[PDB]
């Protein structure tokens, strides 16, 4: 199934400035109380970061570039962001990349998609067991030939509450190189209202899945009288990756506690 | 090891002194063999016993993972024309382990064989299939004349005699676009100095040795930069701690005494580096528990003996070595053992009366020969 | 060379190939000694001084 | 104001005069 | 493009001199069966002197 | 080496050729500066002497 969404405000593309975040374990080799040098497509330190937002008025799901992998992150409350889509011409001619974070675990699927103008996902309010489900994936319109498919280690994450401040950063990077695809993640609590929060953290490797497709663009997928909602807040920031060395500072614990961008100052 | 001083020396006369020879070091008790239990063969009658192969400007490429490879039935057939390696050797396959596996199959005339090697260029490596300066993996190829010949010549497998610029390694282009190689522009489908961009082979049963139809199956896999997912049929032996022994997990060569771990690893990560960026801890690729990695003992010997025109009684010195270690190495009758901070000293007896030195041991302690 | 590990390239290469591999980790690895024991014999000399 | 040089095959000698020694000369 | 050359055991020997070549002309024509180098790469003569 | 210049390396060797005759260059490059150091160490402790 595919809506035309018409219901959303016009504002100009904001920026903010990333203060130390964008840094993931780059290897899979285990290192403590040591300062490692490395160079990788990071976010660069301080760089300005472009900023996306869900409120009330607003809902954020354009088809957006896709360069050399993207810093994704997402502060959060009420878990209004379900996925994303990337891919090059996502309309069946070849195939395409869909991923999508469920209240359960995440799942990865590679097929000839046919995408939908405005996509979006849906949850059933109160049905019987006064409980919230996801039970709608209205995505895309066809998938001719899925060729891969991935699901995540299972987790359990709620589908309901409400906050006057947004609670959750998640953070993840996503790489398309020489056919393989990477993930990486990492989820940090927060007390922000409406910007990028100050801190650090590494993000820890997910899945490498070898695709083997081309990835150029990406779309956003935000949870939903057959047309107009009230978009519950959410809101995330897409950075580009730079190849940059670093000095990364382990502690005796063998977690990255800060790093040095050698080309910052 | 008064022989071994003299020969060290060069010399039928050894002066009264501390002399270094051969170091000692600690020999592996046992081998230690860990791979994944995993079971499959890898796809060799599906890559090399196909029924048909595509043709080079389509070359058909297909992924292996998850498997067993058992290369000694691919070398030892006959019906192998050419089994080369270019960054292992072919009996090497069995005893090694594979990141990432790729097939590449197509089929090319015998003198058209020539340019398939890494570093070749003519218009099968410039428009239709390319190896690195630097490739490493294997070109297998067959005479496939009964399979894929006719008498009027088989038409089907075709190559790339045109094309705008040469193209990258590993590159694929499938494209029938029609190329102008003169300067005015065309339409249609062809016209002067305009070709279609494809040639087809004259494979004939009556062509000479050379310009027959060869079936080729490049593998061009990786090794020891990534998780592996193609391995040797290699038998995973019992897992042993507290010893000194020659182990291997997942083709972590190397000697050392094993030991369990207080490290970390977080569930993404298999292997533990120090300060030098070198192993020192492994997790065990099946049963999931990290070993603490030390190499054995080692350091020189130092030999201390009186003038040869003195006495023909010397002692030993196992510099660096705790006492443990020379039972271990099974002298051996002790009774004169004692641990100085240089080492392990042995044939000289402890004196609890200090004297004057005379033969320096190290650490505060010196030698004599004495009533 | 095409590994800094001795027992990688001989795990990969047969006794041939192995030799010129391994050639290449012995004369760099010699200069490298030659580099310390130089530079020692000079830092010995200001130690002696 | 160690343990990767002695599994590199790099040894340290003990000083014939130790710490206590040499302060003992002193 | 000269109307006829000469028989091989008194091949023609010409020098040219003084001018500007254009070695794209020649490489790029499908007229010619063979343009082999052995000293310079055919990609290279546009880019020489 | 063929030639000193790298330029005139890299203009006409082959990839796969240059890196042998590079490595020649770089190599002896390499202890013509290490002999300079070292000889350099060596004057250093008479001038500081």
């Amino acid at each position: 199934q595919c809506v035309n969404f018409t219901t959303r405000t016009q504002l100009p593309p904001a920026y903010t400035n990333s203060f130390t975040r964008g840094v993931y374990y780059p290897d899979k080799v285990f290192r403590s109380s040591v300062l490692h040098s490395t160079q990788d497509l990071f976010l660069p330190f301080f760089s300005n970061v472009t900023w996306f937002h869900a409120i009330h008025k607003r809902f954020a799901n354009p088809v957006l570039p896709f360069n050399d992998g993207v810093y994704f992150a997402s502060t959060e409350k009420s878990n209004i962001i379900r996925g994303w889509i990337f891919g090059t011409t996502l309309d069946s001619k070849t195939q395409s990349l869909l991923i999508v974070n469920n209240a359960t675990n995440v799942v990865i699927k590679v097929c000839e998609f046919q995408f939908c103008n405005d996509p979006f996902l849906g949850v059933y309010y109160h049905k019987n067991n006064k409980s919230w489900m996801e039970s709608e994936f209205r995505v895309y319109s066809s998938a001719n030939n899925c060729t891969f498919e991935y699901v995540s280690q299972p987790f359990l994450m709620d589908l309901e509450g409400k906050q006057g401040n947004f609670k959750n950063l998640r953070e993840f990077v996503f790489k398309n190189i020489d056919g393989y695809f990477k993930i990486y993640s990492k989820h940090t609590p927060i007390n922000l209202v409406r910007g990028l929060p100050q801190g650090f953290s590494a993000l820890e490797p997910l899945v490498d899945l070898p695709i083997g497709i081309n990835i150029t663009r990406f779309q956003t997928l935000h949870i939903s009288s057959s047309s107009g909602w009230t978009a519950g807040a959410a809101a995330y920031y897409v950075g580009y990756l730079q190849p940059r060395t670093f000095l990364l500072k382990y502690n005796e614990n063998g977690t990255i506690t800060d790093a040095v961008d050698c080309a910052l100052d | 090891p008064l022989s071994e001083t003299k020969c060290t020396l060069k010399s039928f006369t050894v002066e009264k002194g501390i002399y270094q020879t051969s170091n000692f070091r600690v020999q592996p008790t046992e081998s230690i063999v860990r791979f994944p239990n995993i079971t499959n063969l890898c796809p060799f009658g599906e890559v090399f016993n196909a029924t048909r192969f595509a043709s080079v400007y389509a070359w058909n490429r297909k992924r292996i993972s998850n498997c067993v490879a058992d290369y000694s039935v691919l070398y030892n057939s006959a019906s192998f024309s050419t089994f080369k390696c270019y960054g292992v050797s072919p009996t090497k396959l069995n005893d090694l382990c594979f990141t990432n596996v790729y097939a590449d199959s197509f089929v090319i005339r015998g003198d058209e064989v020539r340019q398939i090697a890494p570093g070749q260029t003519g218009n099968i490596a410039d428009y239709n299939y390319k190896l690195p300066d630097d490739f490493t993996g294997c070109v297998i190829a067959w005479n496939s004349n009964n399979l894929d010949s006719k008498v009027g010549g088989n038409y089907n497998y075709l190559y790339r005699l045109f094309r705008k610029s040469n193209l990258k390694p590993f590159e694929r282009d499938i494209s029938t676009e029609i190329y102008q190689a003169g300067s005015t522009p065309c339409n249609g489908v062809k016209g002067f100095n305009c070709y279609f961009p494809l040639q087809s082979y004259g494979f004939q049963p009556t062509y000479g040795v050379g310009y027959q139809p060869y079936r080729v199956v490049v593998l061009s896999f990786e090794l020891l930069h990534a998780p592996a997912t193609v391995c040797g049929p290699k038998k995973s032996t019992n897992l042993v701690k507290n010893k000194c022994v020659n182990f291997n997990f997942n083709g972590l060569t190397g000697t050392g005494v094993l030991t369990e771990s207080n490290k970390k690893f977080l569930p993404f990560q298999q292997f533990g580096r120090d300060i030098a960026d070198t192993t020192d801890a492994v997790r065990d690729p099946q049963t999931l528990e990290i070993l603490d990695i030390t190499p054995c003992s080692f350091g020189g010997v130092s030999v201390i003996t009186p003038g040869t025109n003195t006495s023909n009684q010397v002692a030993v010195l196992y510099q660096g070595v705790n006492c443990t270690e020379v039972p271990v190495a099974i002298y051996s009758t002790g009774s004169n053992v004692f641990q100085t901070r240089a080492g392990c000293l042995i044939g000289a007896e402890h004196v609890n009366n200090s004297y004057e030195c005379d033969i320096p041991i190290g650490a505060g302690i010196c030698a004599s020969y004495q009533t | 060379a095409i590994s800094s590990v001795l027992n990688d390239i001989l795990s990969r290469l047969d006794p041939p190939e192995a030799e010129v591999q391994i050639d290449r980790l012995i004369t760099g690895r010699l200069q490298s000694l030659q580099t310390y024991v130089t530079q020692q014999l000079i830092r010995a000399a200001e130690i002696r001084a | 104001t160690i343990c990767a040089q002695k599994f590199n095959g790099l040894t340290v000698l003990p000083p014939l005069l130790t710490d206590e020694m040499i302060a003992q000369y002193t």
